[PDB]
């Protein structure tokens, strides 16, 4: 009926505007979150490269940060959301690492799960598998301070000798339309390679103990950059997951709003046949 | 008066709030308190089939859903803290409904919390 | 008819029950629309799971029918029918594939059409 | 009156690959739009890449535009206008940029437009 259309006109009109407004403010955050990214990169580039130049000269190989431990029990850093309507950014990451773990070894002792986000830990509590470390909430700017804490606790872990081998799970940015599940291994660390230039450490102290305070920090950092381009990531898959969804929201009000005219129109020409039926009868 | 004045304008603010914003999860936590309060009025406003309630035990629910008594209690369980409430109102109390019976007037704020917080020590949740 | 008198409460309380999931499907279907299923939580989940299933028990196999079609008809008792519809409601065979609940007579009858299936 | 025999099964032939990869193109550039081109293999590629040569072949340069825009006009046979299609069809004419096809009669005029472009 005329009046049933119109109720649903109206509930759809009031969701196409809060998804509409939802997608002006996430795409404020994205174009920040990528030029604060963009911000940090060169960060990287030099770090990278200083760090492994120096790393290389009279760094031995058995060093903890880079030498193997023979595999007992991994950990899995996994980055996820705190809000919805990310369309399938945290289910494609959790189903992504879910599947990995278990159909490597589902065993409950081996893996050790680290997650940063509300959703992530929900899954994960309800699937039952412990959760070493959290946090979440983090501002929408991300900054070294925040994540220090569990970047050194992380780190705190692998480096004390909880863990042997560590894994982190971050959807990556590629393009505003599209992005992408990835997967690195965070420790340990095996970029290792030739100087061809060499710049020297002071002669006194012993490399090795320069190390242990060069290289986690460098590993820090690594998680740093993965979590800003995490957070712009999710920026971006919402931003594009809330647009389609306006996009829905709008073809289905067109339909409604034929059918509703279809209906208006149908009642006016009966009423009208009625007039005249009444004007010849009398 | 006094009760329904405040309990029109909560439900009304609630109306608004849950027509646009309960499709989504997750929303501002002032928000999720009004969601909450509202969902436990239209829950307490629910009754039976031609079982009228005197005025006198209107109130005295009223005024426990708006000072927020309720919070403590799940939304499944209220249709019981009512059922057992107005029992325990009969059982003790009936000071208040006599004043109320014949002034028409609220009874004094000390007296009637310490009959709500009492009978919160009987009722058992689920 | 339908009043705990006529009825009696145990058959009472699950018409309502039954009646207040599919009320609630109709409201999940056309956010389900625009969002999609993925975006659904909870007690909204659940609606669109149980009133499936209940959706397609509330078919039945007519004795009549069997010159439409091929099948052999049934009766049932009032009780395997309000046991039936409870059970389908606490979810006690929520694993079942919904393809198996349509045109049958009991939950017997279900499993057994599962059970052909490879549960 | 597009019935097989009655146009001839080539002419038919013809006719229902171009209505066909227009059609495709109509569902492809939804799929563009929501995914990308990058999401699409090659072959879907070429047929996005054809589709914009016929949309621009199917255009033509007539004498009721000498006084919209003076362009002096073309004249087409029904056995040109097939001849011509089969040929694009095929596709080794496409080196010939998008922009030459805009308001042609023949494909030896596409031929002389685009040398002389540049």
């Amino acid at each position: 009926s005329l009046r049933d259309i119109k109720t649903r006109i109206n509930a759809t009109k009031k969701t196409s505007q809060i998804t509409k407004a939802m997608e002006m403010v996430s795409t404020s955050k994205l174009n920040r979150a990528e030029q604060n990214a963009k911000s940090f990169v060169p960060y990287m580039e030099k770090i990278q490269e200083v760090v492994a130049n120096v790393a290389l000269g009279a760094g031995g190989a058995s060093h903890p940060m880079l030498v193997s431990r023979p595999v007992k029990k991994t950990g899995y850093l996994v980055i996820t959301s705190d809000r919805g309507l990310a369309g399938a950014y945290n289910s494609n990451v959790l189903r992504l690492v879910y599947q990995t773990i278990q159909k490597r070894h589902a065993c409950p002792d081996e893996y050790a799960i680290i997650v940063i986000g509300r959703v992530g830990l929900s899954f994960f509590r309800k699937r039952n598998m412990p959760v070493i470390l959290d946090i979440t909430r983090l501002p929408d700017q991300p900054s070294f301070a925040d994540i220090k804490e569990i970047a050194r606790k992380t780190v705190g872990l692998f480096a004390d000798g909880t863990f042997d081998e560590l894994y982190m799970y971050y959807n990556h940015y590629v393009s505003a339309i599209q992005q992408e599940v990835t997967e690195r291994k965070l420790l340990p660390l095996t970029d290792l390679a030739e100087n061809k230039q060499r710049t020297v450490y002071e002669f006194e102290p012993s490399q090795e103990e320069c190390l242990d305070v060069l290289l986690p920090q460098y590993a820090e950092s690594l998680i740093y950059g993965a979590l800003l381009d995490a957070k712009a990531s999710e920026h971006a898959a919402r931003m594009t997951a809330m647009k389609n969804a306006t996009d829905n929201a709008n073809e289905l009000i067109r339909t409604l709003t034929l059918s509703y005219n279809r209906a208006r129109q149908a009642a006016i020409t009966q009423e009208i046949t009625e007039i005249v039926a009444g004007a010849n009868a009398l | 008066k006094k009760v329904a004045g405040t309990l029109r304008l909560d439900l009304a603010a609630y109306r608004e709030l849950e027509a646009f914003a309960q499709f989504g999860s997750d929303l501002d936590k002032a928000t999720q308190a009004k969601l909450a309060r509202g969902a436990r009025t239209v829950e307490v406003l629910k009754q039976d089939l031609h079982q009228p309630i005197p005025v006198e035990k209107q109130v005295l629910i009223i005024y426990a859903l708006t000072r927020g008594f309720l919070d403590d209690i799940p939304v499944e369980d209220v249709r019981r803290f009512e059922k057992e409430f107005y029992l325990f109102l009969d059982q003790n109390g009936q000071h208040l409904l006599e004043h109320i019976r014949t002034t028409k007037d609220l009874p004094n704020e000390d007296d009637l919390n310490k009959a709500i917080e009492a009978f919160k020590k009987t009722f058992v949740v689920s | 008819a339908l009043a705990p008198e006529i009825v009696g409460e145990e058959h009472y309380q699950v018409a309502r029950k039954v009646q207040q999931t599919l009320q609630r499907y109709k409201e999940l279907q056309d956010i389900i629309a625009i969002l999609g299923m993925d975006e659904l939580s909870d007690e909204d989940k659940l609606v669109v799971h149980r009133a499936r299933r209940i959706q397609f028990f509330l078919s039945q196999n007519f004795h009549v029918a069997e010159q439409f079609t091929g099948q052999p008809g049934s009766y049932v008792p009032v009780k395997e029918t309000v046991r039936g519809f409870k059970e389908i409601l606490e979810g006690k065979y929520d694993h079942l594939p919904e393809d198996a609940f349509r045109l049958v007579g009991r939950i017997e009858e279900v499993v057994e059409k599962a059970k052909a299936m490879g549960v």
